């Protein structure tokens, strides 16, 4: 073991071990080695510095020196061979030139976004809809009130949410001209945030999940009908005395670390932040509140049309092509501004404008209403998937963990006691009933391809059991139905 | 890591 | 930047 190759550290061979990873990175002044997480480097920094020098040269040598920006119209803005390609969505040069033409991209139809001035005309056209259950388009809502959707008082900016959640606490932030995401600690987000006239790359963080934080998670809640009609929050309901006891004696108890943490966001982007198309992960529908600041929405309907090109957009190596061209005039723009909120419901394929600092709590959300689209958008990315390669965290954690307790712990329950009376479930749970049989159909077919390539928490067994269960007791149901 | 929201 | 890893 030579000397050499010791840290600077930290002084070892091997660091103990976010995750150090096994990488390091050597100074260019005095030509010792540092562990990454040694190195005083933060991972956003990894890639920027053509000379890197260490703490411990620093003062006598200036700071590290960053790459040129050789080609602020590619992701590699700092690589001299990219200089002659085309255009990235979006790049520096694509969303500067993108800001300029954006405005012409056509308003929605009536079919598509509903726009209401507060939450209690929401709440009426909410119902005439058909209410969560036949949910299909998007709402806009001007003024909270009605919503019983609890936020924090203007005034409240990201300096408060720096100092709620601490300096060192660390966020999956995007670096919005390299169209990637690195770690990045809140305070130095909050520094870059603060330096409105020096900023060579712009950040933009959307997965500040806080729904752990003791303070916060009372600051930022969902709208109450979301509460009420949230999958997760039915599975893991924040309870306590005696309805937990009884949620323990039922063995309905579920790990907190099982639990899917995607419902209590917090998004804090830099004027001319671009995040480009997707579909929200699981097919979840989306509350989306500005506090401070604006957005503009670039929004297309979830058709099997609409979803053939974006599966074809994503899966396609291109990367000059905005999907918006491509996609036969579906996509349309909605701006959000300070003080508004925007729900969407599963499947809508989004990229949104941040053409002003901003500060936004959001979360997603599976809904019984919405499962057949939930189910469609998870087919469409498990396709996708087999193309491309993506992190597991970017899609929704535990999918699959999550239907089968739903069908345990819920449908299940309520198939049963309705059977040992009368008792036709459409008298009075038809929408139950027939989120039951989505949800068993398409459980089987996870069940199919698991006995054909076996497992991956939930052993194949108790799976098995589940089903013959759901089987048994759906047959009854049926039975009471082919009389009535 | 692709530009999009992140649950890990 | 110059890196490695292990
Ligand atoms: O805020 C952004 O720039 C992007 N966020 C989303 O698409 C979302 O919240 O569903
Ligand atoms: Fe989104
Ligand atoms: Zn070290
Ligand atoms: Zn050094």
């Amino acid at each position: 073991p030579k000397e050499s190759d010791r840290c600077g550290g930290c002084g070892k061979f091997t660091h103990e071990d976010k995750k150090n990873d096994f990488q390091w990175i050597g100074c260019d002044s005095c030509q010792t080695w540092y562990h990454f997480l040694c190195s005083g480097l933060e991972q956003f920094e990894y890639y920027l510095y053509e000379k890197f020098f260490c703490p411990k040269c620093v003062p006598h040598t200036g700071h590290s020196i960053r790459y040129k920006v050789v080609a602020p119209h590619r992701y590699r803005w700092y690589s001299p061979n990219e200089k002659h390609l085309g255009i990235e969505v979006g790049s520096k040069t694509w969303i500067e030139d993108f800001i300029t033409r954006e405005n012409t991209v056509p308003s929605p139809t009536d079919d598509e976004v509903c726009i209401v001035e507060d939450g209690y005309e929401f709440r009426r056209e909410f119902e005439k809809l058909g209410g969560a259950d036949n949910w299909g388009k998007v709402f806009m809502v001007k003024d909270m009130d009605g919503l019983n959707m609890t936020m924090p008082k203007p005034g409240f900016d990201l300096e408060d949410v720096v100092k709620i959640m601490g300096s060192d606490y660390e966020v999956d932030t995007i670096d919005v001209y390299n169209q990637s995401t690195y770690s990045m600690k809140l305070d130095t987000f909050r520094k870059l945030f603060r330096d409105t006239k020096n900023r060579p790359l712009l950040y933009n963080f959307l997965s500040l999940e806080f729904s752990d934080n003791n303070e916060m998670k009372e600051i930022a809640k969902p709208p109450r009908f979301v509460q009420e009609i949230s999958m997760v929050n039915r599975l893991w309901p924040d309870v306590s005395g005696a309805e937990y006891i009884k949620l323990l004696q039922r063995e309905e108890y579920l790990p907190e670390d099982q639990r899917p943490k995607v419902e209590q966001f917090c998004l804090a982007g830099m004027a001319g932040s671009y995040t480009d198309f997707h579909v929200d992960f699981g097919g979840s529908s989306v509350y989306y509140h500005i506090l401070k600041g604006e957005k503009i929405f670039y929004i297309a309907a979830p058709t099997e049309q609409n979803f053939a090109a974006y599966q074809a957009h994503e899966t396609s190596p291109d990367t000059t092509t905005w999907f918006g061209d491509i996609a036969n005039g579906a996509v349309k723009r909605v701006v959000i501004k300070e003080g508004q909120t925007l729900l969407i419901p599963a499947g809508w394929i989004h990229a949104v404008l941040t053409p002003v600092d901003s500060l936004v709590f959001g979360g997603n959300f599976l809904h019984l209403g919405n499962l057949e689209m939930q189910m469609r958008v998870y087919h469409l990315e498990n396709a996708i998937r087999k193309e491309i390669r993506s992190e597991e965290k970017f899609y929704f954690p535990n999918f699959e963990l999550l239907h089968w307790m739903y069908m345990r712990n819920v449908l299940l329950e309520k198939i049963t006691e309705a059977n040992q009376e009368g008792s036709d479930m459409r008298e009075q749970e038809k929408n139950i009933w027939t989120a039951s049989q989505i949800m068993k159909a398409e459980m089987e077919r996870w069940m199919d391809r698991e006995l054909r390539l076996g497992p991956e928490i939930l052993p194949t067994d108790d799976k098995n059991k589940i089903m013959i269960s759901v089987r048994k007791q759906i047959e009854i149901q049926t039975k009471i139905q082919n009389a009535k | 890591k692709a530009a999009r929201k992140s649950a890990p | 930047a110059r890196t490695k890893q292990t």
